DNA sequence: CTATAAAAAAATGTTTTTT
DNA sequence: AAAAAACATTTTTTTATAG
């Protein structure tokens, strides 16, 4: 209602479209984990604007770390500079973020051993497992994660706007549902 | 709100997120500051890597170099 | 570690064809 | 049984969140 989730966390992929040899990315680079026995890719953990990524051989790497999207675009943008400046072609093409990350505090503590029975439908609750109580959504396809002092996670979607439509569906039953 | 529901696009977008950032593929040549420029080490201290590299990974360096004996 | 989801490509790990 | 080309998984990376 008065509530809208902060992005803590988006991934983004693209493709450089070259198999590019990692021995020589990593022993060009400031931050330059490769251990082929380990991840079969190169970690270049940059500073601004704060990511981490993972470069693979075929030219594909996985950045992960954005607050937002003027971040994500520019973190897989940042490799693209280096990895350019050092000795390989490598464009900067499809940039395609493939999810990204929710959350926030609805500010009342929540109970969930009641919403797995009406909307159990959806849920999935172990309470010595894992002590959130997780939300499949279909429309749009976001999951949620419902904490018991009032904290969701809200994984799942590739557009923002998606993402914020669902916690605005799931508050009128997160408001149901609660410790008086 | 609280009463009558939110309105659906009177929130941002990731798609006026994502129009804020370049999109040229081929000149990435807008997001050099530096600090980025600093991410590229020489040659003494590129060759300190590699001479470092060769010493944690000698143990994958060897199965791959008898991955060449396998393939001979 | 437990749990969500999401890419990716070396690599071993399963089920299932074709010898 | 046996050697084989077929699918499926274990790995990693981020991030908040709580038993």
């Amino acid at each position: 209602s008065g509530i809208v989730p902060t992005l803590q966390n988006i991934v983004a992929t693209v493709t450089l479209g070259c198999r590019l040899d990692l021995k020589t990315v990593a022993l060009h680079a400031r931050n330059a984990e490769y251990n082929p026995k380990r991840f079969a890719a190169v970690i270049m953990r940059i500073r601004e604007p704060k990511t981490t990524a993972l470069i693979f051989a075929s030219g594909k790497m996985v950045v992960t770390g954005a607050k937002s999207e003027d971040d994500s675009k520019l973190a897989s943008r940042k490799y693209a500079r280096i990895i350019q400046k050092i000795g390989f072609a490598a464009k900067f093409t499809d940039f395609k973020i493939q999810n990204i990350v929710g959350s926030c505090d609805v500010k009342f503590p929540i109970r969930l051993e009641g919403l797995a029975f009406s909307h159990g439908t959806f849920s999935s609750y172990e309470p010595e497992l894992f002590p959130g109580l997780i939300y499949r959504m279909v429309k749009p396809k976001i999951v949620l994660l419902i904490f018991v002092s009032g904290k969701i996670v809200l994984t799942g979607a590739k557009q923002r706007e998606e993402i914020y439509q669902a916690f605005e569906a799931i508050y009128p039953v997160l408001s149901e549902f609660r410790k008086m | 709100g609280s009463y009558c529901p939110r309105n659906l696009h009177l929130l941002p977008t990731t798609d006026t997120y994502l129009s804020k950032v370049s999109d040229d593929p081929d000149n990435l040549e807008d997001v050099d500051d530096e600090e980025l420029n600093a991410h590229l080490l020489n040659e003494e201290a590129s060759k300190l890597k590699e001479r470092i590299w060769i010493g944690l990974n000698a143990d994958f360096l060897l199965e791959q170099e008898s991955k060449r004996l396998k393939q001979e």
